[PDB]
RNA sequence: UCUUUCUCGAUUCCGUGGGUGGUGGUGCAUGGCCGUUCUUAGUUGGUGGAGCGAUUUGUCUGGUUAAUUCCGAUAACGAACGAGACUCUGGCAUGCUAACUAGUUACGCGACCCCGGUCGGCGUAACUUCUUAGAGGGACAAGUGGCGUUCAGCCACCCGAGAUUGAGCAAUAACAGGUCUGUGAUGCCCUUAGAUGUCCGGGGCUGCACGCGCGCUACACUGACUGGCUCAGCGUGUGCCUACCCUACGCCGGCAGGCGCGGGUAACCCGUUGAACCCCAUUCGUGAUGGGGAUCGGGGAUUGCAAUUAUUCCCCAUGAACGAGGAAUUCCCAGUAAGUGCGGGUCAUAAGCUUGCGUUGAUUAAGUCCCUGCCCUUUGUACACACCGCCCGUC
RNA sequence: UCAAAGUUUGAGCUC
């Protein structure tokens, strides 16, 4: 699956909460927006939320608890969302922050 | 400014039939826009309106390239006085 | 629809840049009945800023 | 069975490479020898029998989604002209090296032109992609 | 100031040398060989690659910028 | 910072001074009241008037 | 229809329209008591108003500059005959709409009223009128060769924001004076 | 005559070839979908015009 | 201009009155326009009080607040601007209103692979879950602890999809830094036929022993050389005059560029916005190296009326220093700094200007005002065109 | 529990 050198950070979650939770779903995931990298951590996260989901929505609930706090035990950026995205150069100098370049002499 | 005597005459009969005028400041112009079917270079329209300007009878506006002139009831009288016209017929914005 | 323009008269004062937006909105309505009813709907209620061209197939 | 997505790349081009060799009726170009692969590029291509990689690229995009012309194989195929001192630009591949590889897939049966335009991917196409696909397949496996 | 002259080709002994001594390294790159014996990474990982043609060395990583090899696994 | 002006600050004194009975603790509730009986043009402005009038309440109420 | 224009160019067309007409009666009822333009563009027929607080002294004789202005408009933007008509309504806050009233003071001050009393008394006609304040700036050089600035103010006034395009009028004008060129902001 | 020299330079590109209409400057036009006006007179005329403020 | 002679028919040329023209000089005569100070938290009337007066108090020791944000102390009270507020954007709305220029969920077929799977190959209707965008609605310190008049609220933690989304605008007042070099923007002074006008062609701005600032490229292998693979966001498209449209589909040249039919004036055609990076195997090999691409010979194209100061693009070649930055100095706290490409204005060649667009993605601090600046209080002053100050003696 | 820190066109500030 390339890229092939980020595949360990999409088994994480999937180490993290084992095949059984997964064994009984099988799961296509569509992907836009965002870049190559940005796209391979949001699918990261979505195919975690659909089982979730799964357990919580079409079966009873405790399936949804016990995978989610297992999720909240080892790592809160699963849930914690990242809202972080890539700020605009600006006019009024050569870069992104600064203004124009002061220049003595 | 080398008029031919046939715009003498059309070109003040002009005036007379819209009594107001607008032209385009423009200097560089081969033909006049608004008033395409004659050649009648916009330089034409502009020397000889600034030339009737000079003896009154033009009101003078300036807007970004453009010279807009309000013609009084001189130049009317005038424009009928020389094409011995009857004081019957008028010009469009006189007639109603 | 975007532009970029320096409020400078000279080239000396600093140089400063704007970001000119400018939006142009599409609405469109089908309908299927006769044209004289749909002449009398149309005529009345439309305002300045609105810009209505109905095909007629 | 196995597609183009199910395969490794690398080992694709030069098991393709081999699979269009041993059917030996692509008929190359006369010019495949002098053609650098554009104008943009400085050496010509790695492999020696490239014309055949880039045929087999152009007719998997044409897999990948049908209808690529030549300017559309271009800007997919497009990349950085480095340009050294002054600031780098999108760059085209090459025509007639680009033509040529279509041309030649039009030739023999791999690339049709579909009615309304474009190419699609022909019954011969097709059967060659997923038995290449499994060939490499069984290499990977 | 310093600088890498480093040698084309192995000669006969050096061959036997290699053929004795670069299947002990744990590290078996063609870089680790070209610092070690003053010979080019280039013909280094040529040289490793023969290894492999030959059989004596199994590959942990090779890739485009980087390969790693080394003498198989000791155990 | 989440900050009171002295727009808000004046408006939670004079809620809380003319209707205590009214308006209770609870943002959300007393919002209702807010919005009912002041016509607050900003759900923003509605809002932050509610909770300095909520959390003032509880003071008084304390 | 066949010429088939797009949309872009054609909205881009209108823009430069309504900038030269804005201008244009900027230009033309100055001495008449200018008070902006309304342009409009109904179907079929593009209503054109002029602005003015007293229209029918700023109309004259029989409606003449109307029907000049009319043919005016139709002769340089090119509209079929009697496409477009003019109609010179009567202002809202009469005193506030700056250039009618500002630039009718600044002809004031060009007659020769002192600049003091005039604007003092305009802002009170308007203040009696209901407005809310102002903060006129009349730049350049008076009673000698400094630039030293009148500066009228009064009443609550709030500067920034989106909010003063449509709460402040403005306006910017030289005047031609006997003395020189007057620099006018007014906000 | 005077007909094949009054203006008889060539005037076909650039924006020295075509003008502002307000300005006659060739300074910024805006070319775009036919603006055709100077950065200083589309400063001047954006609001009439339609531009805006937004970001 | 000369010998020379023909048209229209008083329009005009030439004088004189008088205008008028001038990219004349002067933005340090002017209007107007910028930056920085200043992205900080500050500023100003009224009435009353204190002072012969200039002025002060209001505008505070303290708490508090991101905030001259609030509270409370209290000879003051009520106000104003600015901050905030506002407008727009992001986000919560499977809710309202809704759509063959948007699709949808139910199935079936067909070619093949081992019933199904795939397909921008085809058919069965409603609807708006997705899509598009109007109206409404939506989160607030909502929970707790210390601390505090148990006030304002802080800090920390919990609680949560959001507990600062992000802009635009941006106070009073400057600099005597700049703009008459955008215009019939323009004041004053000067000029106008034996002209300082103007028109035609051409030039400098690109003229080069020398130097700097903004910029571009580097010193390589965490990388380059050579193939293949992959998600976008900014975008545009045939024009009043106005010469150049976006472009699908098959052929020609390495490149500039050449021949058939189509869609589109545009959610219909461009266009699934066919980006790079990423990802895989080679090759390179630590080299002034395929690092670096300055300079230029000879030639082929296009852009243009016209380029010598190479128009641009193209083809082959010579190939400076530079082996990771000394005293110096630019840039940065979160999707930021930094890598990397992509688009636009302009736009004939088409981004070398300039201004955006995506894409990958840290360190450090939660602190302080030492440096550098800044803001307040107190303080001294012989300065007040204000330390870029004033000011002293010999010769 | 104190080594030092100088200057600034003649070419026009101002009720
Ligand atoms: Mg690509
Ligand atoms: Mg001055
Ligand atoms: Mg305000
Ligand atoms: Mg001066
Ligand atoms: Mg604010
Ligand atoms: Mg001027
Ligand atoms: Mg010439
Ligand atoms: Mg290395
Ligand atoms: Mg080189
Ligand atoms: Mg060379
Ligand atoms: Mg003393
Ligand atoms: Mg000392
Ligand atoms: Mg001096
Ligand atoms: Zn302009």
């Amino acid at each position: 699956i390339e890229p092939r050198t980020l595949q360990y950070k999409l088994l994480e979650p999937v180490l993290l909460l084992g095949k059984e939770r997964f064994a009984g779903v099988d799961i296509r995931v569509r992907v836009k927006g965002g870049g190559h990298v940005a796209q391979i951590y949001a699918i990261r996260q979505s195919i975690s939320k659909a089982l979730v989901a799964y357990y919580q929505k079409y079966v009873d609930e405790a399936s949804k608890k016990e995978i989610k706090d297992i999720l909240i035990q080892y790592d809160r950026t699963l849930l914690v969302a990242d809202p972080r995205r890539c700020e605009s150069k600006k006019f009024g100098g050569p870069g992104a922050r600064a203004r124009y370049q002061k220049s003595y002499r | 400014m080398l008029m031919p005597k046939k715009n003498r005459i059309a070109i003040y009969e002009l005036l007379f039939k819209e009594g107001v005028m607008v032209a385009k400041k423009d200097v560089h112009m081969p033909k006049h826009p608004e008033l395409a079917d004659k050649n009648v270079p916009n330089l034409h329209v502009m020397k000889a309106m600034q030339s009737l300007k000079s003896r009154g009878y033009v009101k003078e506006q300036f807007a970004w390239r453009h010279f807009y002139w309000y013609l009084t009831n001189e130049g009317i009288q005038y424009l009928r006085d020389y094409l011995h016209l009857p004081p019957e017929i008028v010009p469009a914005t006189l007639r109603r | 629809l975007r532009i970029t323009t320096r409020k400078t008269p000279c080239g000396e004062g600093s140089k400063t840049w704007d970001r000119f937006q400018m939006r142009i909105h599409k609405r469109l309505i089908d309908l299927h009945s006769p044209s004289e009813i749909v002449k009398q709907i149309t005529s009345i209620s439309i305002e300045p800023g609105v810009e209505v061209e109905v095909t007629i197939a | 069975g196995v597609t183009v997505k199910d395969v490794n790349q690398q080992e694709f081009v030069r098991a393709l490479a081999a699979f269009l060799k041993k059917s030996g009726k692509l008929k190359v170009p006369e010019w495949v020898d002098t053609v650098k692969l554009a104008k943009h590029k400085e050496l010509a291509p790695y492999d020696e029998n490239w014309f055949y990689t880039r045929a087999a690229s152009t007719a998997r995009h044409l897999y990948l989604r049908g209808g690529a012309g030549v300017g559309s194989m271009t800007k997919i195929y497009g990349g950085r002209q480095r340009n050294g001192v002054m600031p780098s630009h999108f760059s085209r591949g090459s025509k007639s090296v680009a033509r040529r590889v279509l041309q030649a897939l039009e030739g023999l049966k791999m690339v049709e032109k579909d009615q309304d335009g474009g190419r699609k991917l022909t019954p011969q196409g097709q059967r060659d992609l997923d038995r290449i696909a499994g060939q490499v397949a069984a290499a990977k496996k | 100031r310093d600088k890498l002259n480093n040698l084309v080709l192995f000669d006969k002994a050096t061959y036997d040398k290699l053929c004795k001594e670069v299947p002990n390294y744990k590290l078996i790159t063609p870089a680790v060989v070209s610092e070690r014996l003053k010979i080019r990474g280039s013909l280094a990982r040529a040289a490793l690659q023969e290894l492999l043609s030959k059989g004596l060395i199994k590959l942990v990583s090779k890739h485009r910028a980087q390969v790693i090899y080394t003498r198989n696994t000791k155990g | 910072g989440r900050v009171r002006t002295k727009t808000v600050k004046k408006a939670a004194r004079v809620i809380i001074e003319k209707y205590y009975t009214r308006l209770g603790n609870d943002f959300h509730t007393n919002k209702r009241v807010c919005e009912e009986i002041a016509i607050i043009p900003s759900k923003k402005l509605r809002n932050k008037i509610a909770g300095y009038v909520t959390h003032l309440m509880k003071r008084i109420q304390r | 229809m066949a010429v088939q224009i797009s949309k872009k160019r054609k909205f881009v067309a209108d823009g430069i329209f309504k900038a030269e007409l804005n201008e244009f009666l900027t230009r033309e009822l100055a001495e008449d008591g200018y008070s902006g333009v309304e342009v409009r563009v109904t179907p079929t027929r593009t209503e054109i108003i002029i602005l003015a607080t007293r229209t029918q002294n700023v109309l004259g004789e029989k409606g003449r500059r109307i029907r000049e202005l009319t043919a005016v408009v139709q002769k340089r933007f090119g509209f079929p005959e009697g496409s477009v008509e003019l109609y010179a309504e009567k202002v809202a806050t009469r005193g506030l709409c700056a250039i009618a009233q500002a630039e009718s003071l600044r002809y004031k001050l060009l007659g020769g009223l002192a600049v003091r009393r005039a604007c003092y008394g305009v802002l009170r006609f308007i203040m009696e009128s209901g407005a809310k304040g102002c903060e006129v700036v009349v730049s350049g050089k008076l009673r000698g060769q400094r630039a030293k600035s009148m500066k009228f103010v009064d009443g609550l006034m709030i500067h920034s924001g989106d909010p003063v395009n449509y709460y402040v009028d403005t306006a910017v004008r030289h005047v031609l004076l006997r003395q020189g060129v007057l620099g006018i902001k007014v906000k | 005559g005077h007909q094949q020299l009054y203006w008889s330079h060539p005037r076909k590109f650039g924006q020295g070839s075509r003008s502002c209409r307000v300005c006659s400057n060739r300074h910024g036009l805006i070319r775009k979908y036919g603006l055709n006006m100077c950065r200083q007179c589309f400063r001047q005329y954006a609001k009439d015009i339609g531009f805006i403020k937004l970001d």
